[PDB]
């Protein structure tokens, strides 16, 4: 688990960064508030990662809770990443083509 | 002794007479486009002749010009048909009936309110299109209705300019102030800038006052003031375009715990800024590289239509940083005789 948060830690930085540019500009109209949603992307990512890591080192005394939250925390953020952000723009592209 | 503006048709006998070339506009009331088209008796069916009143909306950036894409649309377009095989005239118009003879055809248009100025895109050399920005046109049509198709030999197309002037009321003076508080313990930091006046014209020197207050433990830097033209697009949700026309760069450091003020002279021109690509600049006929765009006053009580150009001195001080900003209008004066619309030595 430490070798794996260790190997992590770049990518929580990168997520860091991400969250921070998008904070910076929030309001950018451009294709329907897209800002907007890469802002609401990367905030409940940071959310879900700040709520997994702690309970995934934690849960180390099972191996299953601990695939199973490892599982489930990189598909939740994969839900998360199509519906906050293509979700609208599938939406405007599908059901909204005029 | 007045004159008028003619434009003729390549082909056949159409043409088409303008009182003015500027129409400008009052926000309460916007003065009319009046005019009168001469057309020789050379149909047979086809005794409709139509005039259109067309505010089109062009833009393209910098990526979405390398991508392929070039934002189109018509903000407003009128028709009125001007042979009627009631519209109340003018003494203009009534003149140019008398000289021009019976066949002259009068043609009014009311601009509705509300509508954007005349202000173009400056564009860059890659681009070689039309150009970039709100274009108000006037198209002369000598058709059966609007299904036949627009023939160039038979339409006139002559490009007018919509816009504003500086209001009578100057306004209060720009005052903005600012404090902050560091991070080390409550030390808090003012700066304060004014202007010599709200309403400027273009050309005019700018001078602003500028008084910092250190109570802090560190000392800024530089002082950077510029003049950011801001542009507005409200239709297909652009991104506002911020580009900095005049800037300047101060050196001089104020010490802790103590104060400072000073004045700096910023004249905005276009000759430092015609190499800024998609810079909104005055309403344009035959490329005749106007002056910046007026900064369009929204009196109204604020419609999101067309492009909105402002303009606001940004000054900012590092060691984060503190900025502030004053709006102030950059607009033209109302002319004595007419705008002459182009470059006045052709040469």
């Amino acid at each position: 688990d430490s070798s794996m948060l260790i190997s992590l830690t770049y990518d929580v930085i990168l997520v860091i960064l991400c969250t921070v540019y998008a904070f910076k500009t929030r309001k950018c109209p451009e294709n329907f508030n897209e800002a907007k949603f890469i802002g609401f992307t990367m905030y409940t990512t940071c959310i879900i990662w700040l709520a997994f890591l702690p309970i995934f080192y934690v849960t180390s005394s099972d191996y299953r809770v601990q695939t199973t939250t490892m599982c489930i925390s990189v598909s939740l953020s994969g839900f998360v990443v199509l519906g906050c952000l293509f979700a609208p723009k599938v939406h405007i592209i599908l059901f909204q083509p005029q | 002794g007045t004159r008028v503006f003619k434009k003729a048709s390549p082909n056949g006998k159409l043409t088409v007479y303008l009182g003015k070339r500027d129409f400008v506009d009052h926000i309460d009331l916007v003065d009319p486009v009046d005019g009168v088209v001469l057309v020789d008796p050379e149909y047979l069916k086809e005794r409709r002749v139509y005039v259109t009143l067309t505010v089109a909306f062009r833009y393209g950036r910098e990526d979405l010009d390398v991508l392929g894409l070039t934002f189109r649309k018509d903000l407003f377009v009128a028709n009125v048909q001007s042979f009627p095989p009631k519209k109340p005239l003018t003494r203009l118009q009534e003149r140019l009936i008398k000289k021009l003879g019976e066949h002259a055809y009068p043609f009014t248009f009311e601009i509705p309110p509300n509508l954007p100025s005349s202000v173009t895109l400056q564009p860059g050399p890659e681009d070689t299109g039309k150009a970039l920005g709100v274009d108000y046109e006037v198209k002369a049509f000598v058709a059966e209705n609007l299904e036949e198709k627009i023939h160039k030999r038979n339409s006139v197309r002559l490009v007018i300019e919509k816009v504003q002037y500086a209001p009578e009321r100057p306004g209060p003076q720009p005052t903005a102030e600012t404090t902050r508080q560091f991070l080390m313990s409550d030390k808090p930091l003012h700066l304060e800038a004014s202007l010599d006046k709200e309403i400027y014209y273009h050309g005019e020197p700018i001078s602003v006052n500028v008084h910092v207050t250190n109570n802090t433990n560190k000392t800024v830097k530089k002082i950077k003031i510029s003049v950011r033209q801001y542009a507005d697009i409200v239709l297909f949700n652009t991104a506002q375009y911020k580009v900095p026309v005049a800037m300047e760069e101060a050196d001089d450091t104020v010490a802790p715990s103590s104060t400072f003020s000073k004045v700096y002279t910023l004249t905005p021109f276009l000759a430092n800024n015609r190499e800024k690509r998609g810079l909104a600049l005055d309403g344009k006929l035959k490329h005749e590289d106007t002056n910046l765009a007026s900064s369009t006053l929204l009196r109204e009580g604020r419609e999101i239509l067309g492009i909105i150009v402002s303009y606001k001195v940004k000054v900012k001080l590092v060691v984060s940083d503190v900025a502030v900003e004053l709006p102030f209008t950059l607009m033209h004066p109302k002319p004595k005789e007419e705008p002459p619309h182009r470059e006045v030595p052709e040469n």
